[PDB]
């Protein structure tokens, strides 16, 4: 009882956060009773959060080895391995925790996260079904298992479901313990933006407390640009400088960075995947530093302050990879929320969320616990004009007698190509070739419909557009620029020729009963056309398919195609008259995606910052009459762009021209624009103000 | 490839 009372004191210590004293007590508790299982245990697991893993294994084992049935350190030992990424270690542990005792609802938790992790989601419906039913009030288990619900877009009960979570939350808020809704989630439930941002708050002090062992001291911040030659230092922090959606939006922008006013450091918490993408931050970043070497965040955060930086930029928010222990030790005077992450950090460690009027209007500021930073037209950036440079011109072949999305060609050789063609027009918009039906014409459409790789005509290489990771596979992933001319057509992704195809490329999750209702409603008035959504997941499809029948629709009038490569995907938006954003939570990079294809988006913004983007992307490309106010608007819009064929043509005409002119896809522009933007957030400081408002 | 939490 000695023992028990430091052991019980320390579990008490460790669910209030202090982690220092747990592990004293855990070790006192050893000390005074060796053979103490459950001390083992406890003490394995603290040291796991602090990230000692090795360590804490080796505490798992000594407490099996005293007792070879405690299935929880069995369960626990498998959340260590599978956070070393020894996912059949954790696999092997948290099987044989449930041979030990069957009834153990944590292990069936823990086994179906990693069937989630793995790909696996109708096995880890399965096991948190399992856990709940072992143990109903298990908040982890039921928000875990929504949220796989959520993503193969199973919609029983849903609206005690969400009810449900907002309980949940609630609750456990009331107790002022950490939330089972993430917060990345959070945007996905009808919850308050009061419990959104105490959802983020809870999640931020986490970081404030792994911290607190070190016993750091405030870091002295520069007060003027005097020791670094005049040059505003900039931080960014992130682990997606690789095969990364990040990296597919802002890979241009430290090197587009002016080296007289601007000195560019990028922080990678991840290490070097091999990708162009990598080696492009690596390259044009005047200093790049793998902080994935160095896992101690101390240590790490030391580095940060002794390069000076004046403006710490945070890439993650609470997506996988984050170190926001780096943020939470502040070595830096000015601390940014940037692109990566879709809402508000909730911390006291983060000063800005760069932003803008259209994303985060002034009303809605106590949304985030950041001051907004207003970017002039949207925060959003897109490397497309950089990386698919091949879709900024396209041609079409012409099959009976005129359509710009039914057969299409895009290349950097293309003007030269059609030069070589005995009769070819062009039609006014600047404008469009057309290839008439030729010999040269049927050979391109049989390649496509007898699945060939590639063919040649007069010199030029023609590809089938569903064949790039066999020809190039650097050019598919979009690391590399193709360099043969590529033919997309309606025809490979079973869409008819003949009517309007309307689509949504998001991860099936975005998609709620309300959205797909606003789609079954557009479809009925807009007879012919189809709906043209992902496999991503492909469990999801039936859902998607029965609930509609439920709606109205025919069954052919919803058509799957398979997640492509990246270059792929957005070369195929090209096919489409339309794309329909989910209003929930919108195409982020996915509404860049389309865009770049010259494809208008509907939408509807919520008051979300993950419901605003696609307007905010429309509104700076400057397309107003494609924003709606609620859903009668957007289905009218809509079926408006599926019906009125001459409205179609123009407004789509807008968009294409519009994703070179307006500033939406100037990555040149928009850092010229986030330079003045972080000055402003500079001068507010060196004369002592704190944090406030920039717009 | 995706933003995951
Ligand atoms: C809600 C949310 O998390 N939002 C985030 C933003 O707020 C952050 O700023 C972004 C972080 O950099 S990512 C994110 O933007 P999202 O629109 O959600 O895209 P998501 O995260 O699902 O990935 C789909 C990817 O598959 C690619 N993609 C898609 C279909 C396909 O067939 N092939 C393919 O390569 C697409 O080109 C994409 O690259």
């Amino acid at each position: 009882t000695h023992a028990d009372s430091l052991n019980n004191l320390a579990n008490i210590k460790r669910e209030q956060g202090n982690i220092e004293e747990a592990v004293r007590l855990y070790r006192k508790a050893l000390e005074v009773f060796p053979e103490f299982a459950a001390a083992h245990s406890n003490l394995a697991s603290v040291l796991q959060q602090q990230g000692k893993l090795q360590e804490a294994l080796m505490h798992y084992k000594e407490a099996i080895r005293i007792s070879p049935t405690f299935a929880d350190a069995y369960s626990n030992m498998g959340n260590t391995l599978k956070e070393m990424q020894d996912v059949q270690g954790a696999l092997q542990c948290y099987t044989r925790a449930i041979q030990i005792n069957p009834a153990f609802a944590d292990a069936h938790s823990n086994l179906a996260s990693i069937h989630k992790d793995s790909g696996n989601i109708p096995e880890a419906i399965a096991s948190y079904r399992t856990a709940l039913k072992l143990k109903p009030d298990f908040p982890d288990a039921y928000c875990n298992l929504a949220h796989c619900l959520q993503i193969v877009c199973d919609w029983t009960d849903y609206d005690e479901r969400m009810k449900k979570l907002v309980s949940i939350v609630a609750d456990q808020l009331e107790k002022n313990r950490l939330p089972s809704v993430h917060p990345h989630h959070s945007m996905l439930y009808p919850l308050s933006h009061g419990f959104r941002k105490a959802i983020a708050e809870r999640h931020g002090n986490l970081c404030l407390d792994k911290i607190n062992v070190l016993h750091k001291p405030p870091y002295e911040h520069p007060k003027d640009l005097k020791l670094s030659d005049g040059r505003l230092r900039v931080g960014y922090v992130s682990s997606d400088f690789g095969k990364h959606p990040t990296s597919h939006l802002m890979q241009s922008i430290p090197g587009m960075h002016n080296p007289d006013k601007f000195e560019v450091f990028c922080y990678a918490l991840s290490p070097d995947d091999g990708t162009n993408f990598r080696v492009k931050v690596m390259a044009e970043a005047n200093h790049f530093i793998d902080l994935s070497q160095i896992p101690c965040n101390g240590k790490a955060a030391d580095r940060i302050h002794q390069d000076g930086i004046h403006i710490l930029v945070n890439m993650n928010g609470y997506t996988k990879g984050a170190r926001n222990e780096l943020f939470a030790l502040r070595p830096a005077p000015i601390q940014a929320m940037w692109l990566g992450y879709p809402g508000t950090s909730g911390a006291l460690f983060m000063d800005y969320i760069i932003t803008d009027q259209e994303t985060s209007p002034a009303e809605v500021a106590e949304q985030y616990s950041e001051k907004l930073a207003y970017m002039p037209h949207t925060f959003f950036i897109g490397d497309h004009a950089n990386m698919f440079p091949h879709l900024k011109k396209k041609a079409v072949i012409d099959f009976k007698s005129i359509y710009d999305n039914r057969i299409v060609l895009n290349g950097i050789d293309l003007k030269a190509f059609l030069d070589s063609l005995p009769d070819v027009k062009i039609v006014k918009m600047l404008n469009m070739p057309v290839i008439p039906m030729n010999t040269i014409a049927e050979a391109v459409i049989e390649m496509i419909n007898r699945g060939q790789i590639q063919i040649t005509i007069n010199g030029f290489s023609i590809s089938n557009g569903l064949a790039t990771t066999q020809i190039n596979n650097k050019a598919a992933t979009g690391e590399e620029v193709p360099r043969t001319i590529i033919v997309t057509t309606r025809s490979q992704y079973g869409l008819p020729e003949d009517a309007i195809v309307y689509c949504n490329f998001n991860q099936l999750y975005k998609i709620d009963p309300s959205t797909l209702q606003m789609w079954a409603n557009i479809l009925k008035r807009v007879p012919n056309s189809v709906l043209w959504l992902l496999r991503f997941p492909a469990v999801g499809e039936p859902n998607i398919q029965q609930y509609a029948q439920n709606m109205g629709l025919p069954q052919n009038r919803i058509i799957f195609s398979p997640v492509a490569p990246k270059e792929e995907h957005v070369r195929r938006g090209q096919l489409a008259d339309v794309c329909l954003d989910t209003p929930l939570c919108n195409g982020h990079t996915t509404g860049m995606d389309v865009l770049w294809a010259g494809t208008p988006m509907v939408t509807m913004p919520g008051e979300t910052l993950a419901s605003r983007v696609a307007a905010s992307q429309l509104t700076c490309l400057g397309c107003l009459e494609l924003i709606a106010k609620n859903r009668q608007e957007y289905e009218d819009i809509a079926v408006k762009l599926g019906t009125d064929l001459e409205y179609l043509k123009k407004v789509r005409g807008k968009v294409w021209k519009q994703r070179i002119s307006s500033p939406l896809f100037n990555t040149k522009q928009y850092t010229m624009e986030l330079e003045r933007l972080y000055l402003q957030m500079w001068e507010h400081y060196a004369a002592g103000n704190k944090p406030d408002h920039m717009i | 490839a995706v933003s995951r939490a």
